[PDB]
């Protein structure tokens, strides 16, 4: 006849499991993140302590005591990507990949940088010609000044 | 019509495929994992238990020297002692004062409990997983037998003949070096038979429990008895097994990786849920239904009415089922983005029967075979608000563009419009 | 003083090193790896053996049908057949005429040879691999114990505690995949339990001797009886146990690699010289003498007067011993050039004493350490003329120069000939 921790206080959050909990005696409790990185945890609870697991997409288990093994599906809160804003909702996305976003911004941000500077290049560079050959021969009669319209300034002509 | 399918390795969901032979109707697979319990091949290597300091009753010569001997017992430790006066019963009774000889003995022994409550190391190699597999199949509706992984292994329980792995996630949980206790697994680089320092795990080292040879570095050290009195100072390290029960490490099935339980029974390491297995089926064609007597069902519409975008079956469509006959039509997502609940639907002359799934993608664009019809069932899901409770259904999520098409095209159209600036700048130069 | 050394694997041959503890005599090993018994981590997977059709009597029904049921008998051949007349004893006894039904059933079951004569599969990991060690130490003599492989185990049989390995040459003869049978042992890709094609290896395929439950793929087919007489053509494939004892392959005894033998006990394979092993003792300090009390032998000489370029120890050399003392002097050459039949030598006052030995290069410059006095031995050997007798003693060959010192130095000189015309071109032109 044998012992028996009191029950948790489940209490859900974003891929989070908040638990306060309350024990009777001093509990081991620990879990395994079902990830192929374990990363699992170990700590004997006596005194009440609201604790913090970050639950993966697969699952987490979780183990009070010789109480049985419990199991958890922690799938996304964050709300995914609806949309009738411009992007402050995007948030949902980034909410559910704080990782992938941050760095697939950040390469969304780059890529129109390198877009930036190349189209910098390739307009200034062509804007530079085509006046070169039309503002070095001053008079230079030719109306398809209508082209970069970034140099500008015909002669009436 | 030997189905051939990779399967993802994964204990506790159904895996509906769908038989695709040419000529006769599909059917419909339930192929359910329930468990992969493994089995390394492994070898005891020695249990280890606390000791028992069994000390043997000394020797009191009373005038005079008595010699000790090395015998044989596990860490036969003895030392002669003089100068005692041994107050027994009587004060003492050896009549000299210096003479009076005591010759302490003691050896390690196993407990009583060692038979018992004993951890137990192993060299640990990898072996062959198993798995008790139902498939309530087609409309046999009904195997749940015992399986291998190996890829040349059939199981012919039921009437259906299947092939099963190798599969390619060889990750035994176990390390090569383990060491076991009553039910807690301990991945644990024991040192080994043999050597096991005193006080560290493993002072004890019997090959089993029988073995009455052993190896005890326990580091018993007899000191002599105090003021002339009879007894047999043993001093000694508590056992590696004593520690290692309080100042231990946590148990492999509280820390292994992807996804194991233990058991202290054959040594599995059940339903590790990791990567896949090409598992590969000889159906009984008697089973099969030819193509000629289930409805065909073309002409039909599929539409989402309330998808649920989450893993419990809480995405349903109707389909606007336009069938030919009435009867039953096996279905299936030949996709991996949804996942189904019915295996089968009925069907009268063209009605409707709405369905249940689960997907990962906003926009489900996945394919339904309605027994040899296709179509696609797109539309749009809705996230959940409820997610404390067991494993999915879904294990489909892969990449999930409102702002990334005609982005990036945009994107593009930035470098696009340099080489149409560019080389033009050829043409205004000739 | 706890004397490392990488060590050959080789089994038939002692050692000899020598201990060179800083302030006390030397000592000299004897380490001969008498066995080198391998016994891997194993499984037994499924016995086979060449089949019984222990045929069932048949049902002989006189008019009208006897349908036959699927038992569970392993293959369990059974076919209803009408349209006999079985002659038994009195003519044939059934009076109807096609109405008489005869329902042949047979099943596969082990022979009683499978008991005994038995072919045995095993899935092979590599385990743990041991030895005998003898070694006549020093002036111990004596200690012959089994020892292990692993890189902490002692083994105190005798004084000293000796670790040994892990050896680096991890060539398990074995395969993954072993048949095994009496004593020849095939390192055979069985296919698996419970799938052997009939006539193929292990179209009998049982877990053990024991186990009712088999898998007999041996195409099993009944054939009618001919003629209206009582009998049961079973029309079958002979063993592929049957093949195997006459058709098979070549035992591993016979074919394996790196020098192993074999045996049907605890699935060793002894005696595989390759590679070294890296041993370690730790010698009782009690065995060593002390410093001042052997001999000081310097101010010596040696000289080889007969050297045998040779396996069995031909070589000689006297070796004028200069001593302070008379008595045992232990004796090694630290360089494995020499390998010496004579562990010790007993020494008067500065006498002379031939010890054995044998080498490899014609110009054999050891050093000999002549317990705590080194001196080169150099000279020259002599071939021999003998060779066909079992291992050798000097397995020391290596790099063994009359025309490349000077030739190459030669064939450099023209090319350091250069550099000394060229650049002194730069002189004459400045």
């Amino acid at each position: 006849i044998a012992t028996l921790a009191p029950e948790p206080l489940v209490e859900h959050k974003h891929r989070t499991l908040i638990l306060h909990l309350h024990p009777d005696h001093p509990t081991l409790l620990t879990t395994r993140s079902l990830g192929s990185d374990a990363n699992p945890t170990r700590q004997w609870i006596e005194r009440p302590t609201t604790v913090n697991f970050t639950v993966t997409g697969e699952g987490l288990e979780y183990t009070w005591g010789n109480h049985p093994p419990k199991r958890v599906w922690a799938q996304e809160s964050g709300e995914g990507n609806p949309h009738g804003w411009p992007h402050e909702v995007v948030v949902y996305y980034y909410n559910r990949y704080p990782l992938t976003t941050i760095i697939g911004l950040c390469t969304c941000v780059a890529i129109i940088m390198v877009s930036c500077v190349t189209s910098v290049w390739l307009l200034c560079r062509t804007r530079n010609l085509c006046i070169t050959p039309y503002k070095l021969a001053p008079n230079a009669q030719v109306p398809i000044l209508l082209a970069l319209l970034c140099c500008i300034k015909p002669t009436r002509a | 019509y030997e189905h051939t399918a990779v399967m993802p390795n994964k204990v506790g969901i159904p895996y509906k495929a769908l038989v695709e032979r040419p000529g006769y109707a599909p059917v419909h697979l339930q192929i359910q994992l329930v468990n992969t319990r493994i089995i390394p091949s492994t070898n005891l290597e020695y249990i280890t238990c606390k000791y028992k300091t069994k000390v043997p009753s000394p020797v009191v010569k009373c005038c005079g020297a008595t010699q000790c001997t090395s015998k044989p017992h596990p860490d036969y430790q003895c030392q002669v002692f003089t100068g005692v006066y041994p107050f027994m019963w009587g004060g003492a009774y050896c009549f000299c004062d210096t003479e009076n000889t005591q010759m302490s003995e003691a050896y390690v022994e196993r407990s009583e409990e060692c038979s018992i409550d004993h951890a137990k190391a192993y060299k640990v190699h990898t072996g062959t997983v198993q798995a008790m597999v139902n498939i309530t199949y087609g409309s046999v509706s009904w195997r749940s037998a015992d399986v291998y992984v190996n890829g040349e292994t059939p199981a012919k329980i039921g009437d259906a003949k299947l092939i099963i792995g190798p599969l390619s996630s060889a990750w035994s949980p176990f390390d090569n070096k383990v060491v076991v206790y009553g039910h807690e697994v301990y991945n644990y680089d024991f040192p080994e038979y043999g050597t096991g320092k005193a006080g560290s795990f493993g002072d004890l080292q019997s090959r089993t429990s029988t073995s009455n040879d052993l190896y005890a570095n326990t580091n018993l050290k007899l000191q002599r008895p105090q003021a002339g009195i009879v007894h047999t100072p043993f001093t000694q390290a508590p056992s590696g097994f004593e520690r290692w029960k309080r100042d231990k490490g946590a148990p492999l099935n509280d820390v292994a990786p992807f996804g194991c339980s233990i058991a202290l029974e054959p040594l599995r390491a059940e339903n590790c849920a990791v990567g896949s297995i090409p598992i590969s089926i000889d159906i009984p064609d008697a089973a099969f239904t030819r193509i000629s007597e289930t409805p065909t069902v073309s002409d039909l519409e599929c539409k989402i009415t309330e998808c649920t975008y989450a893993s419990d079956f809480g995405g349903i469509a109707t389909v606007a089922y336009k069938s030919s006959k009435a009867g039953n039509c096996p279905i299936h997502s030949p996709s991996g983005v949804a996942v189904i609940k019915e295996n089968d639907v009925t069907l009268a002359e063209s009605g409707s029967f709405t369905f249940h799934f689960s997907t990962a993608n906003i926009h489900p664009a996945f394919k339904l075979q309605v027994c040899t019809s296709a179509v696609t069932c797109k539309g749009d899901c809705k996230p959940p608000k409820d997610h404390i409770v067991d494993y999915p259904a879904q294990h489909t999520e892969s990449f999930t563009w409102s702002w990334l098409k005609v982005l990036v095209g945009g994107t593009s159209a930035f470098i696009v419009l340099g080489l149409i600036a560019t080389a033009v700048v050829a043409l205004v130069l000739f």
